[PDB]
């Protein structure tokens, strides 16, 4: 067995590692006191889902995670919330005042002071592990300490562990939810230094997860806590085949090596089906042939985008509940021939399939329905690029003018990295445009 | 995260009591200092502006600042100056005669030391101070010069934190002294480099909006202070209450004030009420939206239709539809677009709170950082140069020992600052 | 209020548009890159398609569906054609085409065929009736041409055995709903036809502007479709709809409902509606053939009065309400 | 069409079809950015307390 290490930065990766853990326990059949009865090898195992808890003597399971915010609000409320036993303290690191939806300050003011008190608690987690193949990253985009410490951090990984993977769940910036004007600033950022130091980035727009949940569960008004549940599930699917017996995406490595044919372009578009609402109980259960199929209307997918004006270089589907191969491969040859699914010439047009027999779980009382079968698809897609452009706008029109420029100098940055993390990404979109056309 | 307050002057002790009454109110805080209230959301940040004394009573960490004992003498007398911590009374007894010259470098600087360590004693019991908040005005002398003599020696003591001020506008419709164009300008010139938000609250606005809209014949400065700590409790709401936003003095900065100088916001207010007479019939959203960017309501003198809005902060107060709220303010900037600057996106932010002001169900608190605000500036600008291009009463501040260069330094500085909101007005 | 913008200043269509939702009093305009836009008149070079339908509280529609260049880009619309089973094999109203790369086998496999079956081996781009004439004279260009064969026998008005061509106008709505509109357009050669040595320019290849004579038989060498009608009807014992429209419409919904899944905006983020200029030619047998589709079409200076109204009533009032039909539905 | 690679388990399975075939910086390094923009921060502090003693 190998050990994963989730790390989760700032609120946004605070609140999603809590959506995600409280839903990784409720899989494995964990307590909020860390008991796990249907463990029996009590004290150790090397068994799966010991790739994301270790064990303890007196029978706990203890999240292989360390949460860490410039400032205390967010993980006090996990020290005092439903899963307080879960986690030992020496996980919860806290400053005393954030970044201020500053990257500068997120990465070289408060950052500096803290990033050696991480990176040690982060060691003692590595020293209870036989073989550690690397690191879950949550954060978001926009915030100084989502951006700006993150790739502070994820910079001294690439020292420390040079040959461990590190994985992205990063939360794209939307006016929808946003919390700072110069989100585009800290975007683009924090990309620039981290895109070296990274292997697979699952990005997830806010305005996706926003509208499916004004749809599908007819919230008119979604909370943080609405938008990180369905998140929960979309990242469960992705690690599923890390805490479950499989064949399919075992190790790490293998989301590199299925997903990522090309190291720069390693932002996979995640796309999710079926979302229900559990105040709707009258229902109707969706086939196989049917929540693959909505694998390809964009409604589904995390980030807004038309995969049919750009060219896959990677397909893998990831089937819970209730699923039979017989019936997704009809599904495909039904859906190859309605649907503009065009390949690059130089990656096989074939689809990496895999199967979990346990049917999605749900949070009681939450808002999504209990289903029959789910599916997440993870299409490497030079469609996702849309992503980019619309970012590097917003980007170009106020650093046109240079506005706020003057709060990132404040903190010792220069006017010039501005201008390399702009040509970065602007080499990022045509390494996508090469490629989709 | 603590905030230290800080009055000065005449003027900034009246309003800085009044501001004081209106959120204890809002706390349920008494004027003992004793918690008397019906939710715990009151008492959820109530430590931003209150310090926890012993029988856990409430004092309000503020510092009360005069070179005269008269006004403080009137607010230790008035309905809650029993609440205020005595020694954080500090006066002098000669006065600033209505005189920048005397309140930032001959009296107020006898007295300027005896505050500041007032301010130490009040930052050093604070768990993690954010900034400060400075109420006065512009144009007599205590508030305006001693004022911003404070604020200098504050930002040299606490540099990195964030300086705060509500700064009243002088105008002839409300005028003391010939000598307040003097005063202002010598006092923008301060808060241009030493300040990072500033509330420019025009008197001449505030005369307008007791006169016009709420059909005051004849206005008493209680009148205009009654509007001033309604915009106040308005401005502090995301301070004083829980919110979405994790909000401070900071990160308000950083995202109001795209380029350090063009810190000065126009605030508003909606509904606009007169004292004691109450409204009764309660506002729709389509009404707060309307009126909260209606001229009508802004306190500073300026027609936001002549400029451009450069950010634009609203708060909502009240029970209220939040999706009927972001359907209202895309209405309104949809509608005008032209008056939003498009190389600053989404430079419009909502923020709600379901506490309500006493007397209101409804209310909205609008921040603007428009660049109409050089209109006011440019009134005090052509009133200053009335006066100095004959010298006129400058005698008064020769003889504390200013020089001429000292005005026409001030003059160009605003004048600049006049010229770079255009700047980005025709863009 | 609606809002829109304006990024085509060249469009000769929509300068109309504009000027007609201006003149309802519930549109304004604003400035080019203003994102707070219900409606874009957008570009024809790289027209931001990604930025499109992510403004909260906005639903927005622009004029042009992304992808329709396969349609209307020949080199693509020949690709679309020879790989698409729903117009494969040899659809019998398309020209026999093939497209050339300038410094190809399958040009000359069948230009022998044609020779040695001693059949009509003419083709185009500039025409020519020998092969090193084009193959070196597309090298010379740099851009890459398509090269198809010349329909040697057209359809001919009397008097004066004038060729032309005719132009009909098409509109797609966010619904994918097909407008054919009622009043086309015929651009006939106002000079004689040259049947044997076509070396001369402009005596046979009709183009708007290559005759610059022209404005001599009706003004601007345009027939409209009530005369059009009438001269088949009085030299031909026939009709306009069933000699020559039942194809056109047939065309029309064939290229259109080949790309339809591939450009359709039924559950986009952002709506799209495109007015199409399809380009046809009709030969002695009354047999109507597909020249090319022109995605950035200008209408005729006596139409554009009303057609570009029925674009307001049905593609942009419909997703934006206010307070007889002259398109032909399309049914598909 | 052609499935391949099937791997069955007690929780699952998983395979592979197919339709067609085909047609870093240092330790020292970083303090030398982190350190180099702490000081450009005490430069212009100094700035500031020196304009302030004027
Ligand atoms: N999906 C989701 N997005 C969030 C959440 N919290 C914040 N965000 C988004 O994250 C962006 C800001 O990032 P934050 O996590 O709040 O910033 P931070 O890491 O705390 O950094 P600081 O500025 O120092 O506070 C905004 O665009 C929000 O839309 C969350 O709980 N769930
Ligand atoms: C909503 O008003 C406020 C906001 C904040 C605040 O912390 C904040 C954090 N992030 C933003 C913004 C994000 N996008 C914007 C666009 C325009 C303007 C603003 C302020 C923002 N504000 C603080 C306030 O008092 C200290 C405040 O007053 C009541
Ligand atoms: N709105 C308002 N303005 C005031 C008040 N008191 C004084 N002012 C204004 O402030 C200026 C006088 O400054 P003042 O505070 O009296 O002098 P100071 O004691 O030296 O600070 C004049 O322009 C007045 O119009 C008040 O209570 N409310
Ligand atoms: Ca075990
Ligand atoms: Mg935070
Ligand atoms: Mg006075």
């Amino acid at each position: 067995m190998r050990e994963c290490i989730s790390i989760h930065v700032g609120q946004a990766g605070v609140q999603i590692g809590n959506a995600c853990w409280e839903l990784y326990c409720l899989e494995h059949g964990i307590q909020p006191d860390g008991q796990m009865p249907s463990d029996k090898t009590i004290g150790g195992g090397d068994d799966s889902f010991n790739t994301f808890f270790s064990e303890t003597g007196a029978g706990k399971h203890v999240p292989r995670a360390v949460f860490v915010d410039l400032e205390p609000t967010v993980i006090d409320e996990v020290r005092t919330g439903t899963y307080r036993q879960l986690f030992h303290p020496e996980q919860l690191i806290t400053g005393k005042e954030d970044a201020a939806n500053n990257y500068a300050r997120g990465h070289y003011t408060i950052g500096k002071e803290i990033i050696d008190l991480v990176l040690d608690r982060i060691r003692k987690l590595a020293d209870q592990c036989t073989g550690l193949q690397g690191f879950l990253v949550f954060h978001s985009f926009g915030g100084g300490t989502g951006s700006g410490f993150t790739s502070l951090l994820m910079e001294r990984l690439s020292v420390d562990y040079g040959k461990k993977s590190k994985l992205e769940f990063s939360i794209y910036p939307a006016p929808q939810v946003s919390t700072a004007v110069v989100e585009p600033y800290n975007s683009i950022l924090t990309t620039h230094t981290t895109l070296e130091h990274s292997d697979c980035a699952f990005m997830v727009d806010n305005e996706a997860i926003y509208d499916i949940c004004r749809r599908n569960l007819d919230i008119e008004r979604p909370t943080y806590t609405n938008l990180n549940r369905l998140i929960s599930q979309i990242v469960s699917s992705i690690t599923a085949s890390l805490r479950f017996d499989g064949a399919l995406n075992v190790d790490l490595t293998e989301f590199q090596t299925n997903l990522v044919p090309y190291p720069r372009i390693h932002f996979p578009l995640a796309t999710y089906a079926p979302v229900i609402s559990a105040e709707k109980a009258y229902h109707e259960q969706l086939s196989v042939a049917e929540i693959t199929n909505a694998c390809f209307e964009p409604a589904n997918q995390m980030v807004k985008c038309d995969p049919r004006h750009g060219k896959y270089m990677a397909c893998c589907l990831l089937y819970r509940g209730d699923v039979v191969p017989k019936d997704v491969n009809a599904a495909i040859a039904t859906i190859k021939t309605k649907r503009s699914i065009q390949f690059v010439d130089w990656c096989p047009t074939g689809f990496k399939v895999g199967i979990n027999y346990q049917p999605p779980t749900v949070v009681p009382g939450g808002d999504l329905a209990k289903v029959q079968r789910a599916v997440c698809m993870l299409s490497n897609t030079t469609a996702i690029a849309e992503a980019w452009a619309r970012l590097d706008h917003k980007f170009d029109l106020m650093y046109a003018k240079r506005a706020f420029v003057h709060w990132y100098v404040g903190e010792g940055m220069e006017e010039g990295e501005f201008s390399e993390a702009r040509e970065d990404m602007a080499a990022l979109e045509k390494d996508y445009e090469e490629v989709g056309v | 995260r603590e905030i230290v307050h800080i009055q000065a002057g005449q003027c900034g002790n009246q309003i800085g009591a009044k501001f004081w009454e209106v959120i204890s109110d809002e706390h349920g805080i008494d004027p003992t200092g004793s918690y008397h209230g019906d939710s715990d959301l009151q008492l959820e940040r109530i430590n931003v502006y209150y310090n926890e004394a012993t029988g856990n009573k409430y004092v309000p960490r503020a510092i009360l600042v005069d070179l005269e004992p008269g006004t403080m003498d009137s607010v230790r007398s008035g309905p809650f100056g029993q609440i205020f911590r005595p020694d954080n009374f500090v006066f002098g007894q000669s006065g600033a005669g209505n005189n920048w010259a005397k309140g930032h470098y001959t009296e107020g600087a006898e007295l300027v030391d005896s505050v500041l360590d007032v301010v130490r004693k009040e930052s050093e019991s604070c768990d993690c101070l954010q900034g400060f908040q400075l109420t006065h005005s512009l144009g007599g002398g205590t508030g305006s010069g001693m004022g911003t003599l404070l604020i200098s020696k504050i930002r040299e003591e606490y540099p990195d934190r964030i300086m705060n001020t509500f700064s009243v506008m002088p105008s002839p419709k409300v005028s003391d002294t010939v000598v307040e164009p003097y005063n202002a300008t010598l006092s923008v010139h301060q808060l241009v480099e030493n300040t990072d938000e500033t509330y420019c609250i025009d008197n001449e606005a505030l005369y307008d909006i007791c006169f016009r809209t709420l059909k005051l014949t004849t206005p008493t400065y209680g009148d205009l202070n009654h509007l001033v700590s309604a915009t106040m409790s308005g401005v502090t709401t995301c301070l004083r209450f829980p919110g979405q936003l994790n909000a401070d003095l900071r990160k308000l900065a950083v995202n109001m004030v795209p380029f350090p100088r063009l810190h000065f916001f126009m605030p508003g207010f909606a509904p606009l009420t007169s004292r004691g007479s109450q409204q009764y019939r309660a506002l729709t959203v389509p009404e707060l939206t309307q009126q909260m960017f209606d001229s009508k309501n802004m306190m500073a003198a300026c027609d936001p239709r002549h400029g451009r809005y450069l950010t634009v902060a609203a708060i909502f107060r009240g029970r209220m539809s939040m999706k009927e709220v972001d359907e209202q303010m895309l209405n309104v900037q949809n509608k005008n677009s032209s008056y939003f600057v498009e190389w600053i996106p989404n430079n419009v932010k909502t923020a709600v709170c379901d506490i309500p002001p006493r007397g209101l169900k409804m209310s909205a608190t609008f921040i603007g950082n428009s660049t109409a605000i050089q209109e006011l500036f440019k009134r005090i600008s052509e009133q200053f140069t009335a006066m100095f291009r004959r010298k006129a009463f400058l005698h008064w501040y020769t003889g504390e020992g200013m020089d001429e260069m000292e005005f026409t330094e001030a003059e160009s500085n605003m004048n600049d600052l006049v010229s770079e909101y255009q700047q980005y007005q025709d863009a | 209020m609606y809002t829109f913008v304006v990024r085509d200043e060249n469009s000769s269509v929509y300068a109309e548009v504009s000027r007609l939702l201006l003149a309802t009093g519930q549109w304004k305009r604003l400035r080019k890159d203003n994102p707070r836009f219900n409606l874009m008149l957008g570009e024809r070079n790289r027209l931001p398609f990604g930025r499109l339908g992510h403004e909260p509280g906005l639903v927005q529609l622009v004029n042009y569906y992304r992808g329709a260049d396969k349609l209307c880009r020949k080199a693509s619309l020949v690709k679309l054609i020879k790989t698409s089973p729903e117009l494969s094999e040899s659809c019998t109203w398309f020209p026999e085409s093939y497209v050339i790369y300038p410094t190809r086998e399958v040009f000359l496999a069948a230009y022998n065929r044609r020779r040695e079956g001693r059949e009509g081996n003419v083709w185009i781009a500039l025409i020519s009736s020998e092969a090193s004439e084009l193959l070196d004279f597309i090298d010379e260009q740099g851009q890459v041409h398509v090269i198809q064969k010349y329909l040697e026998k057209p359809l001919l008005l009397e008097p004066g055995h004038r060729k032309f061509d005719i132009r009909s106008w098409v509109l797609v709505d966010h619904l994918y709903n097909i407008y054919l509109y009622r009043e086309g357009v015929l651009r006939t050669s106002s000079e004689p036809y040259n049947s044997a040595n076509f070396q001369d320019k402009t005596c046979h290849l009709t183009n708007h502007c290559i005759q610059k004579n022209y404005g001599r038989y009706e003004e601007g060498n345009e027939m409209f479709f009530e005369e059009f009608n009438q001269y088949l009807m009085d030299a031909l014992n026939t009709t306009l709809e069933n000699s020559i429209l039942l194809q056109i419409k047939h065309i029309i919904r064939s290229c259109l409902m080949c790309i339809e899944p591939a450009i359709s905006t039924k559950h986009l983020h952002y709506q799209s509606f495109q007015l199409f200029g399809f380009d046809f030619m009709v030969d002695e047998e009354l047999k109507v053939w597909l020249i090319e589709v022109n995605g950035a079409p200008a209408c005729a200076q006596k139409l554009y009065a009303e057609l570009c109204q029925g674009i307001v009533d049905v593609a942009i009032s419909s997703v934006f309400p206010l307070a007889t039909s002259i398109f032909i539905k399309l049914h598909h | 069409m052609e499935v391949i690679e099937l791997n069955k388990c007690t929780s699952g399975q998983s395979f592979e079809v197919i339709l067609k075939p085909p047609s870093d910086p240092s330790l020292e390094e970083i303090q030398k950015k982190l350190e180099a923009a702490e000081e450009r921060r005490k430069y212009q502090e100094a700035e500031l307390l020196k304009h302030l003693a004027e």
